């Protein structure tokens, strides 16, 4: 989990995600609120399909006294599954995405039982 | 006992479960120890469980 | 051992033990950490001498999704007998305790091997 990589796949093509890596990091970074201490780092693109590509990325996060750590993947993913961050996600062509944490199954039986 | 009827059938064709007589479970695979989770929800009888 | 009884001696009168069970469940409960997946349990209350008195206990713990289920007498002996759970138990007035379990003989030797 502190390794904090979160898989998103795009309908877009692997060429257009290289294409404008600048543009789509900013705006994954927009959609974190833009504060100086969140940067989205990507860690891989890999084609899936002619009109689809995985990307995974990671936030790190750097607190008042200048220490740097990633944000944890199950964090990082319950933001980008809220609702109106989804929505946003979606506008920029995200059609999915997935935590590599394995949970617990008490955290799992906690999902089942809040799963708002 | 026409309404009675009536409304059981409402009541078949229905997500709500009561009695939904569509009710079938399905097992999906999930290796330890994620056993512990999982863990039903809103309407779920623990007989069926 | 799924029954999860743990007997407790406790250097105090009965009617002190009684008086006050609310206040000695819960400080239990703050011994394991005081969350509120744990629930401390009393069994039964017997005095032993002017100044003794047992309590039998049992820990129901539940999981991410809602189910319950009490934890297992090794494993709940195990934490009390740690040097700094055992000084807080110690610190309530506990002058002892036992788990109803009978060890096979690999385990015994297995706690022989590893004393720690």
């Amino acid at each position: 989990d502190e390794d904090g990589l979160i898989s998103l796949i795009f309908n877009k093509k692997e060429s257009d995600i290289r294409g404008q890596q600048q543009q789509l990091v900013e705006s994954l970074h927009k959609v974190l609120g833009g504060h100086q201490t969140l940067t989205v780092n990507v860690e891989g693109v890999k084609t899936k399909a002619d009109n689809q590509t995985e990307v995974i990325i990671y936030v790190v996060e750097r607190s008042p006294n200048g220490t740097s750590r990633r944000v944890g993947a199950s964090a990082l993913f319950s933001y980008f599954e809220q609702a109106h961050i989804k929505a946003n996600m979606q506008s920029l062509g995200v059609t999915g995405a997935m935590a590599q944490t394995e949970l617990s199954p008490v955290q799992i039986k906690q999902l089942i039982q809040n799963p708002l | 006992p026409i309404p009675e009827q009536i409304k059981l059938i409402v009541d078949k064709w229905n997500p709500n479960h009561p009695n939904c007589a569509f009710k079938t479970y399905l097992y999906n695979k999930v290796d330890e120890h994620t056993v512990p989770l999982y863990g039903p929800g809103p309407n779920e009888d623990p007989k069926e469980w």
